[PDB]
């Protein structure tokens, strides 16, 4: 979908000034599940703001589907991420007074849609991630992976094209986080949507099939996976990250 | 229960005291109101409280006692009647369960005894076609081939009247029929019924029965004494099987001895198990081993002893002692 | 979704989690209306003493209106900054910041108003019971009525409703500004900030035990000690907590080699990283419940300061300087049945020369030691003692005077007359008294003479220092009865009020310090609520912010009944350490002056102490409740 | 719930509203009380006493209205935490009774279990003298007679075989294997077996299979082939049955069609259903209308579809419908 | 030590029944190093869940040393659970506030071992794994082929009946996987512990002595190994994976 082309961000507190971002060119495709590695300082929460372009950006040319992120206004911005963007967090935000149901129809809510629509969307996002059956409780009487499910079944109702996530593994231990990330692969091939996870853990990263590997800017050095077995490829995403 | 009244009430007498020191406190910041007169209406109304404790702790700690008592026994009626409306929906509670459990189990029972019902049926109609069957066959002119097949076809009859008689052991005691029986017309009938299983091993019969008459159920005693023939005859092989009657005291004792293996003195105690079969020969293995406990659990309602003894490569004896007449009189009046 | 219906489900929520909140907006609207409501009273001015009696009440209205806004203030910032997970994600969902302000200002306007309302409704029952308490401390027998007084209604709705307006400015402040949209091991400089802060401490205490000792003694140097007293006290209580519990944390930990419990790891977890971070507000509450102490211990001891103090500075039961009005009062007290015993005294005024008998520094001249003014009595007028020639005994207490003026045993007096001079030496120091205080100056003793000296000493009679009567014309009264006619008579008898009366300089001081305990008794307890209030309010985030914790201790076997039994411990050294600090600055501070009020300690301040712990103890034993209720949805 | 509480706990504020009656009725008379300084102390107890008893309802009618939700609907969880010791008693009653109705239940599983075990145990005891009676047949040397006694131990070891498939039908899901099977051998087989009956009655196949290969599980389809081919046989007199197998499209098919009297187009819909007999002869009353049932229930998970073309005086015709080879993907990796 | 006399557990929602045990029956003597292994929707990770205290049983009687766990309440089961049963978990579970010395030593604190015998078993255990000289050392500096010796080390203190490790080796490297297998297997020598491990790689199970293939919730044949190459018994196992 997107293109990088010399990804830039700016600075300039007071006299001292770095230079986070030095140029990044990034080329990926529908039905990805790109992920982008790599070590600490490299300003990766950084690399998510220019990237969801929340904080103004400084230069470089990117095309969100066609459509540049410079060529339109704060409202207008506001309003593109809003209608074609979906976001997962590190830690589960949702409202501990909703329910487990009006937590996920919240953002189809405020839009102005008929109720068979939202209805008929809700079942089958929860059948395809299997919380249907509490589909009336409250996040203050699940466990620790069905709030992270939920949280992610949020940003899939409004039907959109990439899917930014942060770190999907930080509070979850190995079963839940296993679980989660074969949903994610699972529902990746039914609808065309781009996952773009960047994690520094290599067991979550390991379910991925285009890894990238960034020390202080346009560094490429990337496996492409292919036709290992999960295994093969976790050995060399560990050698790869071990030798740097 | 008092530390547990004491304790699930600590919000009442606490609320109880407050007041009072509220009370003493506003007369005694005032002038106008004589602090001795309310120390004394304090002190009796403290007394008084202590009596109505008293009351109320003797009315009220009862149904819950009750109810623990009612947990782990075997009274259902441990509960007593509640009064006040807090009682009632614990007693609501506890009677759905129980009806619920009540259900449940019946129509579980119920179940259970169609199918049985149903596999019965089942048994009858197996059994039809072996009868249809020695109908066909009771034409033959080969003697071997005729020897073998009644043979065979005596066996299976055999185990399905096992089979039926097993079924209805349990309710044996609502088919009890108390008249007396001759026992020679019915052993008789017994020695005609094994006459193929004689013919081909060469066994013999003699009969000498002291007593004529005895006092039982003519279905099962009879089924009894086939077991046993039946038992002397497949461990014997061209051997006399002696069948004596002999009246002992005011009871009558039917001995049954035949001149076959025997049985070994270790197993001797376990013959009347259940599914017990012999492990010195596999030619036993075929034995399903449950006649005898048919017949000894059987005989137990007709007030008949089996008495048994058998000698390693000699031979068996089994004894069947009678009942007295007058011990049936009881069983009559019931 | 039914906006209205989220704004419902969130106000229901806040109403579980913040109720001391509500008890404590209610009992500060209770108490201003009270006060409020007693300042016009048209009874008040039955309370005579120096102060007016309804100017001491418009001040500590307005000293109470500052702790109560300061509190409010601080916790309505507390409570907006738990609330930024939800206003980020509000803002990605597509709202407006226009409009999450109205969902989060409209579910809190309804709590503050139905607080507000309620308060006023319960500080109308209770206005008459101020009345009536305040009648019994400052002994008046008028009468209280219960009224209505709309007078505090204007003050009490104005207050509070510039106090709201200040909290919607802040909120919208906060909700422009941090919006946006995105969701070890000791070093060098900590171990000597600990051991600075140690030792100024140690300083500060050390140097008020000197004060009122024997040095400092000028008008000007003592306020010099008092503000590096509590400078000292102040810069090492607040360095306390930045450096100096995380040195002794340190020593205790590496003390113990590797083997610790589960209480231990609880422990030192919290107040070696979070007492830290709260070094501004801990300083605060420990000066102030330190301030509240001590002040109200010193007021109460005031009291019997007073009644001893007023039955010394008149010798008799009344005090005379005029023989008219003396003889008329007598002549009005033989006709009402009442018989008087009356003995008068006649006294020299001189100076002599008492250098040689302090045993302390000339820096105490309080006048110069050679003419320090002294009474001179006879010997026959005293009806027990009998000194001889060359002899003189001293007279009076004043447990000041000791401490201030130190006298040594038999020394050398230089009679300072006009042409000679008669050395005596001093035998001892009496108890009682035996003349006024206007004739000893302020509270110099008095000496006693021999008859035959005195028959001397009074022919002498050097008119150079001496004052308007030389006689101490004064009326006791008969056996214990009914002295209240006997004062009126009295009253009645001097309109120019020149003279005095036991029973009524027993009364001013009364008041006075009755109205000041009373004062600062209410200020103390509401100060008191706010603290705990606070206090308990940093818990909630400490407890979340350590659930993580209590899920992996559950996974290798502890149980819920150890949790708790190691959580007892941490929530009482996280409420204890304030509480100790705050206790040995009110000692020490008490005992430094604790002889310029009365003559008694001791007494009242263990049962202040017994009373502020025993309150603090309530809110600090509200917090397991939480902590409980956290620990049981980790599994 | 108001009334509830307030008559449940009526004998408390009984006592405390008799002290305030009791203080005013006092202060009323006394010539040293005053009467317009307790009023304000009533007043003021009053408004704790409300107070008190509003926080007191809320905490404590919370578990009598969980347990009524609990009692009948669902949500066995339902019942709260009990706090106070009443409330710690009726719930570890009520879950020890539950404790014993699942004990119960376990009991019945055993039960059963137990009664599978026998019935299973009777089976093959049933089923090894049908193999005697079989090898003691394969000797005669008669013609009419030997030919009656097959008929007869043919029918038997049918109807024990549609018995065995009927009790195996419960549990044929994970008896189910499929593979590549040849129908002329199977069909063969069939008519082997029942070579006694088609003798007697002079019925012949006619064997033209266009198609040899079928994808199903062979022996419950060799089953159902001999169930078909027995009533053909049974329902025809002197005639021929033609059997053909053709590739219909992507599917393969298996007809076998009788030149016997046919079914009653009133009665041809309810061929298949469990115990439906035709009342038209007496003969059929021996049938015991269960082997098309079986037949039908077991092609349903093997995507077998019967489809009947029955005429009366003419003939009836039954199809087998096998299913594609790739729909057996989705049932062999799943 | 181990004894299991035909369990099987059903996981019901209270709606739909599908039962997962189907009547297992395992016999382990003392103090031999076994393994379970096989699928990926099978009762495996619940049999070794049913097998220890952490998972409750529907049908059948399970004896550990001996004493019977069936018939117990929570507080003697917890208690009993407490004093024996090592556990070596998936994920570090490792608390960031304590060193090396005190994680592994906290646990022994409910036994009141005073302090120098308890110092000279701590000798004694760190002394074999290698890690003596991470006394003083927070877990967030060390690598992560370490974290979990000091696992296992925490896990062998206070020399308990069974030890259940559920798949130790899952990710690490293959030299750490190795080094710390053949610590596993040395303490395993030196002193008679009974170690039951869940895993999924055949190299991890080519140590062990046994192995068994739960199918379905059933059997499926048994290995025995014995006086064996470690190499050909791995390939044994290959093979024995390819017919499954
Ligand atoms: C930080 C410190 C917290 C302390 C909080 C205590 C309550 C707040 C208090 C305000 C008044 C405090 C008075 C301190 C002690 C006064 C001692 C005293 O007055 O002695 C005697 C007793 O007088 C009294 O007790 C006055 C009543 C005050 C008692 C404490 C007040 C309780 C306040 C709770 C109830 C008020 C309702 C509003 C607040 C809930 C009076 O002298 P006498 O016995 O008549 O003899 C006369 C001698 N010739
Ligand atoms: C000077 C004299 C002035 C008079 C002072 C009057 C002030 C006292 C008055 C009213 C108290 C208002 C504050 C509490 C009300 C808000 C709490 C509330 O209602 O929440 C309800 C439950 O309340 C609670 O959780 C705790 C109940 C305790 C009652 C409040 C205790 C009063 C304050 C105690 C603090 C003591 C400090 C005293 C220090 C001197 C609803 O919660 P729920 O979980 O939904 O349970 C539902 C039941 N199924
Ligand atoms: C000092 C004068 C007091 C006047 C009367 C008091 C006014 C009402 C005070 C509080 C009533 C009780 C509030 C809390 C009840 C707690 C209920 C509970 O324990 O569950
Ligand atoms: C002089 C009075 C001292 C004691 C005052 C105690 C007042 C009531 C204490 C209990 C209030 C809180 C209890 C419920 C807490 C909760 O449910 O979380």
């Amino acid at each position: 979908i997107l293109e990088a082309n010399k990804i830039r961000k700016s600075y300039g507190n007071k006299l001292n000034k770095q230079e986070v971002l030095k140029g990044i060119d990034i080329h990926i495709e529908k039905g990805e599940f790109v992920s982008i590695m790599g070590a600490s300082g490299s300003g990766k929460t950084t690399l998510l703001n220019v990237l969801s372009s929340i904080d103004q950006v400084s230069h470089g040319t990117i095309h969100i589907n066609g459509n540049d992120m410079t060529a339109m206004k704060e409202k207008q911005l506001a309003e593109f991420r809003k209608q074609h963007l979906g976001f997962i967090f590190q830690d589960y935000n949702l409202l501990d007074t909703l329910t487990v149901k009006e937590n996920i129809l919240l953002p189809l809510s405020i839009t102005k849609l008929s109720k068979k629509e939202a209805n008929r969307k809700f079942e089958e996002v929860a059948k395809e991630l299997g919380i249907y059956e509490l589909r009336d409780k409250y996040p203050n009487e699940i466990s620790g992976g069905q709030k992270q499910r939920t949280s992610a079944g949020r940003a899939f109702i409004h039907d959109p094209s990439i899917i930014f996530a942060d770190e999907p593994t930080g509070a979850l231990d190995s079963k839940s986080a296993s679980d989660l990330l074969n949903k994610l692969s699972q529902l990746n091939q039914k609808r065309n949507a781009t996952i773009i996870m960047v994690t520094h853990d290599p067991v979550a990263a390991s379910y991925c099939g285009r890894v990238i590997f960034i020390k202080d800017g346009q560094m490429y050095t990337q496996l492409n996976k292919g036709g290992q077995d999960r295994q093969t490829f976790f050995q060399d995403i560990m050698k790869t990250q071990g030798v740097l | 229960m008092i530390k547990a009244f004491l304790i699930e009430r600590r919000s009442w007498i606490a609320a109880f005291l407050f007041q009072q020191a509220l009370m003493l406190f506003i007369a005694f910041v005032d002038p106008s109101i004589s602090f001795g007169n309310v120390l004394y209406m304090v002190y009796l109304c403290i007394l008084f409280f202590i009596i109505f404790l008293w009351f109320r702790y003797r009315k009220e700690t009862a149904f819950y006692k009750s109810l623990k008592t009612w947990e782990n026994n075997l009274d259902v009626t441990a509960i007593n009647e509640p009064e006040t409306p807090f009682e009632a929906m614990v007693e609501r509670s506890i009677a759905g369960q129980t009806e619920h459990l009540k259900q449940t189990a019946a129509r579980h029972r119920l179940a259970l005894e169609n199918e049985k019902d149903e596999l019965m049926a089942w048994i009858h109609e197996v059994k039809t076609p072996l009868t249809a069957m020695h109908l066909i066959i009771d034409r033959m002119e080969e003697k071997a081939l005729k020897s073998q097949l009644s043979y065979e076809w005596l066996r299976i009859h055999l185990l399905l009247d096992q089979q039926l008689h097993q079924k209805r052991i349990s309710f044996i005691e609502n088919d009890l029929s108390v008249e007396f029986i001759q026992l020679q017309p019915l052993i008789f009938k017994e020695i005609k019924d094994l006459q193929s299983w004689c013919i081909q091993k060469g066994i013999g019969f003699d009969i000498q029965l002291e007593a004529k008459e005895v006092l039982s159920d003519a279905k099962w005693l009879a089924f009894i004494i086939r077991q046993l023939l039946t038992n002397a005859v497949k461990y014997s092989e061209a051997s006399e099987i002696e069948i004596k009657s002999f009246q002992k005291g005011e009871q009558t004792q039917l001995q049954v001895k035949d001149c076959g293996r025997g049985i070994d003195p270790k197993d001797v105690p376990r013959i009347f198990d259940k599914g017990f079969t012999s492990t010195t020969d596999h030619h036993d293995q075929a034995s399903t081993g449950m006649g005898l406990y048919l017949a000894k659990k059987a005989a137990a309602p007709l007030l008949i002893h089996i008495d048994v003894e058998s000698e390693f490569g000699a031979g068996t004896v089994f004894t069947l002692t009678f009942p007295i007449r007058n011990q049936f009189e009881h069983v009559i009046s019931v | 979704m039914n906006i209205n219906q989220l704004i419902l489900r969130n106000l229901k929520k806040n109403l579980r989690n913040y109720y001391l909140y509500v008890f404590a907006l209610i009992f500060s609207v209770a108490l201003y209306f009270a006060f409020v409501t007693l300042q016009y009273d048209p009874a008040i001015n039955e309370v005579k003493a120096s102060i007016k009696g309804a100017a001491a009440i418009k001040t500590a209205s307005i000293l109470l209106v500052a702790v109560v806004a300061i509190f409010i203030l601080y916790a309505n910032t507390i409570f907006i900054k738990r609330r930024s997970k939800e206003i980020g994600l509000f803002q990605l969902i597509g709202m407006t910041k226009h409009k999450i302000f109205r969902i989060l200002s409209a579910e809190n306007v309804m709590l503050y108003f139905g607080s507000l309302a309620i308060g006023v409704a319960a500080g109308f029952s209770i206005s008459k019971l101020v009345l009536m308490i305040l009648f019994k401390i400052v002994d008046v027998k008028a009468d209280a009525k219960l009224h209505f007084s709309e007078q505090a209604l204007v003050q009490t709705v104005i207050v509070f409703c510039g106090i709201y307006l200040l909290i919607m400015i802040m909120n919208y402040t906060f909700i422009k500004k941090q919006s946006i949209l995105s969701l070890k091991k000791i070093s060098f400089f900590q171990m000597l900030i600990g051991a600075l802060g140690i030792v100024l401490i140690l300083t500060g205490y050390y140097v008020s035990s000197e004060l009122f000792g024997g040095k400092f003694k000028t008008i000007n140097e003592l306020f010099v000690a008092m503000s590096f007293i509590l400078g000292s006290v102040i810069i090492g209580t607040f360095l306390f907590y930045k450096g100096s519990v995380t040195f002794i944390s340190n020593i205790i930990r590496k003390s113990k080699g590797g083997y610790l419990n589960i209480s231990e790891v609880l422990s030192l977890s919290s107040i070696m990283f979070r007492m830290k971070s709260n070094a501004l507000l801990l300083t605060i509450i420990t000066t102030v419940s330190a301030l509240a102490i001590g002040l109200l211990s010193l007021a109460y001891i005031s009291y019997y300061s007073s009644e001893k103090t007023a039955e010394q500075n008149v010798a008799a039961d009344f005090s005379f300087m005029n023989e008219k009005d003396a003889k008329l009062f007598e002549n009005k007290l033989r006709e009402s049945n009442i018989s008087f015993v009356k003995k008068a005294t006649p006294v020299l005024q001189a100076n002599v020369d008492i250098a040689n008998i302090m045993d302390g520094t000339p820096k105490e001249m309080q006048g110069d030691p050679g003419n320090m003014q002294l009474a001179v009595v006879s010997d026959k007028d005293v009806k027990g003692v009998d000194v001889a020639a060359g002899e003189a005994v001293f007279s009076g207490y004043t447990d000041l005077l000791q401490k201030i003026m130190v006298f040594k045993d038999s020394g050398v007096i230089k009679v300072k007359s006009k042409h000679e001079t008669q050395p005596l030496k001093y035998k001892g120091l009496r108890e009682e008294f035996l003349v006024s205080y206007t004739f000893t100056s302020g509270g110099m003793p008095a000496v006693i003479v021999d008859d035959s000296l005195f028959k001397q000493l009074d022919k002498d009679k050097d008119p150079r220092i001496q004052l308007a009567q030389s006689t101490f014309i004064g009326v006791n009264v008969k056996h214990d009865d009914q002295m209240e006619k006997a004062n009126e008579l009295f009253q009645q008898v001097n309109k120019k009020n020149e003279h005095l009366s036991r029973l009524d300089t027993s009364a001013a001081q009364k008041s006075l310090f009755g109205m000041v305990m009373f004062i600062v008794g209410f200020l103390g307890l509401t100060f008191l609520i706010t603290s705990g209030c606070i206090l308990y309010f940093k818990q909630m985030g400490e407890s979340e912010d350590e659930k993580p914790s209590y899920t992996i201790l559950r996974k290798l076997g502890f149980t819920q009944g150890d949790l708790i039994k190691g959580i007892r411990i941490k929530q009482m050294y996280n409420f204890g350490i304030p509480l100790v600090v705050g206790l040995f600055h009110s000692y020490f501070a008490v005992q430094s002056g604790w002889f310029l009020f009365g003559s008694e300690v001791w007494a009242p301040m263990i049962m202040v102490m017994v009373l502020y712990t025993a309150l603090y103890s309530i809110f600090g034993f509200l917090s397991v409740l939480y902590y409980k209720k956290v620990i049981k949805s980790s599994l």
